[PDB]
RNA sequence: UCCCAUUAGCUUGUUGGUGAGGUAACGGCUCACAAGGCGACGAUGGGUAGGGGAACUGAGAGGUUUAUCCCCCACACUG
RNA sequence: UCGCGUGAAGGAAGACAGUCAAGGAUUGUAAACUUCUUUUAUACGGGAAUAACGGGCGAACGAGUAUUGCAUUGAAUGUACCGUAAGAAACAGCAUCGGCUAACUCUGCCAGCAGCCAUACGGAGGAUGCGAGCGUUAUCCGGAUUUAUUGGGUUUAAAGGGUGCGUAGGUUGUUCGGUAAGUCAGCGGUGAACCUGAGCGCUCAACGUUCAGCCUGCCGUUGAAACUGC
RNA sequence: GCAGUAAACGAUGAUUACUAGGAGUUUGCCAAGCUUCCACAGCGAAAGCGUUAAGUAAUCCACCUGGGGAG
RNA sequence: CACUAGGGUAAACCCGGUGACUGGGGCUAAGUCGUAACAAGGUAGCCGUACCGGAAGGUGCGGCUGGAAA
């Protein structure tokens, strides 16, 4: 079936993902019907850059995304059933806020002293 | 044809510049008599450049003739800041030269006669191709001729007529 | 006759070359829209057209720089030829000497010079170059 | 030619020939020698030079240029074949590679030692 | 890799002592060799180039492969090929500790730049060819601010008159202004020659 | 979309029609009137080669090759 | 392919090699003082790993949160302390082109060419390229315009058919009016990685990655009519 | 009736238009249409060509791509 | 019972190899016999064609100047 997935695409010792939409029976870093997005996991913050509108298609149009893939669209809102709301609408979910959830944590620095006195 | 210019006592900035030597033989009853022919070109980084050349039994001898000649026989080349009004193709004997301006800073692609003769007259921007023979008095005068053909856009106006032909 | 546009173009390069002051050419309307550029850009002194009971003649007058005893034009080639035709749009039109000379263009809005071609956004054959 | 011309033929390129064709593209080729003899220079040259015929083990005949001051080489020696061709000698277009296989280095040798194979001295 | 040979003998080939100053280059100005101070044979235009350009490599430090790039760099750069090239040549991490006078030479910047003992924007960087930029600040490290050689060098340079160069002595640091012009920069090298024997 | 004319004629399901059968599907794809079809704008035959994007190279035009990488095709001791 | 090291700053003209009593190797060596990139030994030691599964919470199924465990590489990055210049430079040239010089030997040889049997052969001393590489061979491209559309020629250098007629084909005086095939213009679609300006990350760099600038071919559809075609 | 070659040569393919001067010469009325020698510009490596071009241009055909082997 | 891979048979074609014997060519030295060409090269040279000679060559017929002398 069509699907989401992780192309890897970096180098040795440094991976970069390509998160694309490709038929199941394609190779690991070969053919793909789109591109959606790429995922850095070396950064600690775990950089993620993703096509919303597109992402939000391909899942409407029924891709079954890998784990990770899965993580990723969850990560990043696009697993959300306020368009599913038959009962309800304008429901802003505006988790984005609370999404936000800046993680500035830093270390302390400290120093060692040059006691050459001689 | 040829602008030229009188001996330029004020303009005394003329570098000579040597191109070739070389020991041309002639046959006689006794043995062979051998003679040294030098290719030199005097110029004042400007539009003035000159070409000689001398022949004598020693090479410092030859190279005063080929000096002397080229003060005698000199001419203006119509050449704006370091580059050449546009493109020109010269040929003089089995030589083919052919000078295209360039960007401001190329400096000269050039080698050999050529290289001497653009030093000479002051260009220093231009590319240049030589199609024919490498012989340094056809190289010489052909790269000169080339020089003398040129055009600037005010001349051009001036033998056309008008003032402002869109350049 | 093969060519009339470069049987005109050779007549007037063996008149500059031979030093004549006046060109007598067959009449063509195209080689009199040649002739009316070149008036205009100033390479010709003067022209004039006779209808006499043949196709006409275009008498062309020379400029010569009384100055320098030169011509006002040195170069001219026939690009597009019967054997092998060139069309060019606007934006690769060709630029002669630099721009110091002048391509004559058949354009859809008529008969001009390479200025104008590039300023109006329209192609053609190029006819020849002049400088 | 006219236009017309050029449209109905066109024109022509040849492509080159190698100036070793023996080797077949090989850089090096593996030979057996058949003789193992001694020549002679063209006219204004006067030596002895030392040539071997070899047999490549593409089925080829060669005359190899065996270089340095001596040489260990005899019949049904296998040896190492480059390129190369002596301008005196004619028909001598083939260097034997010394200190590979059979052929040993040059003795004696300090300078240009690994243009003929020859170890550093201690 | 590194020259690591005897500097004597490239001050007097080259005249000039570009390695400081030397108590050998009085008495002696000839090139090393038996075949020294023998008149001088016309050498060609193309060995003045060659010359040249031995010189500003032996004067940086710079092995050829690394001064091809560096050729490459500044051709591809905007501005005059040659004073791009001795700018580049004068941005290296070891020039612009030597031109702070943390070290004496040259070869003593690179190798404090290479024992760890610089800091750029307060990180350690190790690399002797790294291309300080302007705005950078370039100190002694925190762990190494008490070295014996660093304070002798530092000793008698009180003037730090690089007008391209602020120096603050408190930090131990220093900052770069901006590239500085080829007549500003103090080196007898005719990057024209170079830029023509490179090109041609 | 490669060379050879020291390869000039090739073709009898072959070109078209009617009908039937068959196939996921149109069709001489197969099976039971007419003589047409393709050819110096190179048919037929012979030789050679997997084809592109890349890559390299050159100012450009262009040239070389498809090793690693991606796409398409072909194949799995020989039928 | 890229990057780094094989030490840094002082030190007079030792010994031994070469040339001519004095040049040169040479501040080179030996001495004395700092440093430890990198080897060696010890210790701390990430990131590549994020979801899991099992508990919840808004409710009728999907999601949204909170936790446990999960590293082949792996004593690898990085960090820190011992005591140490200690463990780390070769290869090809040196008659001209071409950057580099003199002695001792002598057919042996060398060789890209001019050619040399000695500023060219072999060794010694020096010097010059490059440098963890340096040379040789093989193959391809450019200069090479030596297949020339861009961009060559044919009296004598290679090159006009012995001469005509003529089939296909190629080219077509002047003018008026149509058409729109060639030509020109507008709009739309289509055309990973690599390659070009700007960043960002690899301590730098190769490299990786993002974004702006190429799409300059093909196809569809609207107009123009100077030129070629009909 | 075959054969189809040559220093079968101007060692120079055929058309079209244009561009200086001199000296001769054949033909029908100064002037064509020819047929021969010096010679401007221009061309050419030079010898040389130069209105009967090897000059200036356009159309089409033939031919060349180092020598020998080898027609 | 058709269909067919494969088998046998014959032919003819194409692609290769080898063979008693028998012919050119290239290159290297120089043994042998002459002197054909380069000067009017001692009979001007060369082109085509025919006949003939140990060989370069000779002669006949027509052509050319890429020949002196005149
Ligand atoms: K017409
Ligand atoms: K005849
Ligand atoms: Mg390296
Ligand atoms: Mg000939
Ligand atoms: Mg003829
Ligand atoms: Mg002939
Ligand atoms: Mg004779
Ligand atoms: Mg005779
Ligand atoms: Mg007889």
């Amino acid at each position: 079936a069509t699907k989401i997935r992780l192309q890897r695409h970096g180098r040795k010792g440094y991976a970069f993902y390509k998160i694309v939409v490709a038929d199941s029976r394609a190779p690991r870093d070969g053919k793909f019907i789109e591109r959606i997005g790429s995922y850095n996991p070396n950064t600690n913050p775990a950089t993620i850059d993703l096509n919303f509108e597109r992402a939000l298609y391909w899942i409407g149009v029924g891709a079954q995304p890998t784990d990770t893939a899965r993580n990723i669209l969850s990560r990043e809102g696009v697993l959300m059933m306020k368009h599913l709301l038959g009962g309800v609408k304008k429901g802003a979910f505006d988790q984005a806020a609370a999404e936000n959830k800046f993680e500035a944590w830093l270390k302390g620095k400290k120093d060692a002293l040059n006691n050459m006195k001689a | 044809i040829v602008y030229n210019r009188v001996k330029s006592t004020n303009d005394l900035e003329l570098k000579d510049r040597l191109v070739a030597i070389n020991r041309v033989t002639k046959v006689t009853k006794g043995g062979r008599t051998f003679t040294f022919a030098a290719i030199v070109v005097v110029g004042n980084e400007d539009g003035v450049i000159g070409w000689g050349l001398g022949k004598a039994g020693e090479v410092p001898a030859a190279i005063a003739k080929g000096v002397e000649a080229a003060k005698k026989n000199l001419i203006r080349v119509p050449v704006h800041n370091g580059t050449i009004p546009h493109e020109q193709a010269a040929s003089y004997g089995g030589a083919s030269v052919f000078l295209k301006p360039a960007t401001t800073g190329t400096g000269v692609k050039a080698g050999g006669a050529m290289r001497a003769v653009l030093d000479s007259v002051g260009v220093t921007d231009v590319l240049a191709k030589s199609k024919g023979s490498s012989n340094p008095h056809n190289l010489v005068k052909a790269t000169i001729q080339a020089l003398a053909e040129m055009r600037s856009p005010l001349m051009v106006a001036q033998n056309r007529g008008i003032s402002v032909e869109k350049v | 006759m093969t060519d009339p546009i470069a049987d005109y173009l050779t007549r007037l390069r063996n008149a500059i070359m031979a030093g004549h002051r006046v060109v007598s050419v067959p009449a063509s309307n195209i080689k009199k829209e040649i002739t009316k550029i070149l008036f205009d850009k100033g390479y010709i002194l003067n022209y004039k057209f006779e209808e006499n009971d043949s196709q006409g003649i275009i008498k062309v007058a020379l400029k010569y720089d009384l100055a320098h005893k030169v011509n006002a034009i040195k170069k001219l080639k026939r690009v597009s030829r019967p054997g092998l035709r060139k069309y060019v749009g606007y934006r690769d039109m060709p630029r002669v000497l630099n721009g110091l000379g002048i391509a004559i263009v058949s354009t859809p809005r008529g008969v001009m010079t390479d200025k104008e071609a590039r300023e109006l956004k329209v192609g053609g054959e190029v006819l020849c170059y002049v400088y | 030619p006219t236009i017309q011309q050029l449209v109905r033929k066109g024109r022509e390129s040849f492509a080159d020939k190698s100036k070793s064709p023996a080797l077949n593209s090989c850089p090096q080729r593996r030979g057996v020698c058949v003789r193992v003899y001694t020549t002679t220079p063209k006219k204004p040259n006067s030596a002895m030079r030392k040539v071997a015929r070899v047999r490549l083990t593409n089925s080829k005949e060669v005359n190899a240029y065996i270089p340095g001051e001596g040489h260990n080489l005899q019949e049904h020696s296998i040896v190492l074949v480059r390129g190369g061709r002596v301008k005196d000698l004619p028909g001598v277009r083939y260097h034997i590679v010394r200190g590979t296989l059979d052929t040993a280095g040059v003795n004696g040798r300090t300078q240009r030692r690994s243009k003929y194979g020859a170890k550093r001295p201690k | 890799a590194r020259y690591t040979g005897p500097k004597s003998k490239i001050a007097r080939k080259f005249g000039d002592p570009i390695f400081g100053a030397d108590k050998v280059l009085s008495k002696k100005n000839y090139p090393p060799g038996q075949h020294g101070n023998n008149r001088r044979r016309k050498t060609s235009e193309y060995g003045l180039q060659l010359r040249e350009k031995q010189k500003a490599k032996y004067t940086y430090g710079v092995l050829e492969k690394q001064f091809r790039h560096l050729f490459h760099r500044a051709q591809r750069a905007k501005g005059v090929t040659g004073e791009l090239l001795i700018q580049f040549l004068e941005a290296r991490l070891d020039n612009v500790v030597f031109r702070l006078g943390i070290a004496p030479t040259r070869s003593a910047a690179r190798q404090l730049v290479s024992h760890r003992h610089i800091t750029v924007d307060g990180s350690v960087v190790n690399i002797p060819s790294y291309s300080v930029k302007p705005g950078q600040v370039i100190g002694v490290r925190e762990r190494s601010k008490s070295l014996e050689v660093i304070a002798d060098a530092l000793t008698g340079f009180n003037h730090s008159k690089y007008p391209w160069m602020e120096w603050d002595q408190s930090s131990l640091s220093g900052k770069l202004l901006h590239m500085p012009d080829r007549t500003d920069i103090p080196e007898n090298i005719k990057e024209q020659l170079i830029v023509e024997l490179y090109s041609k």
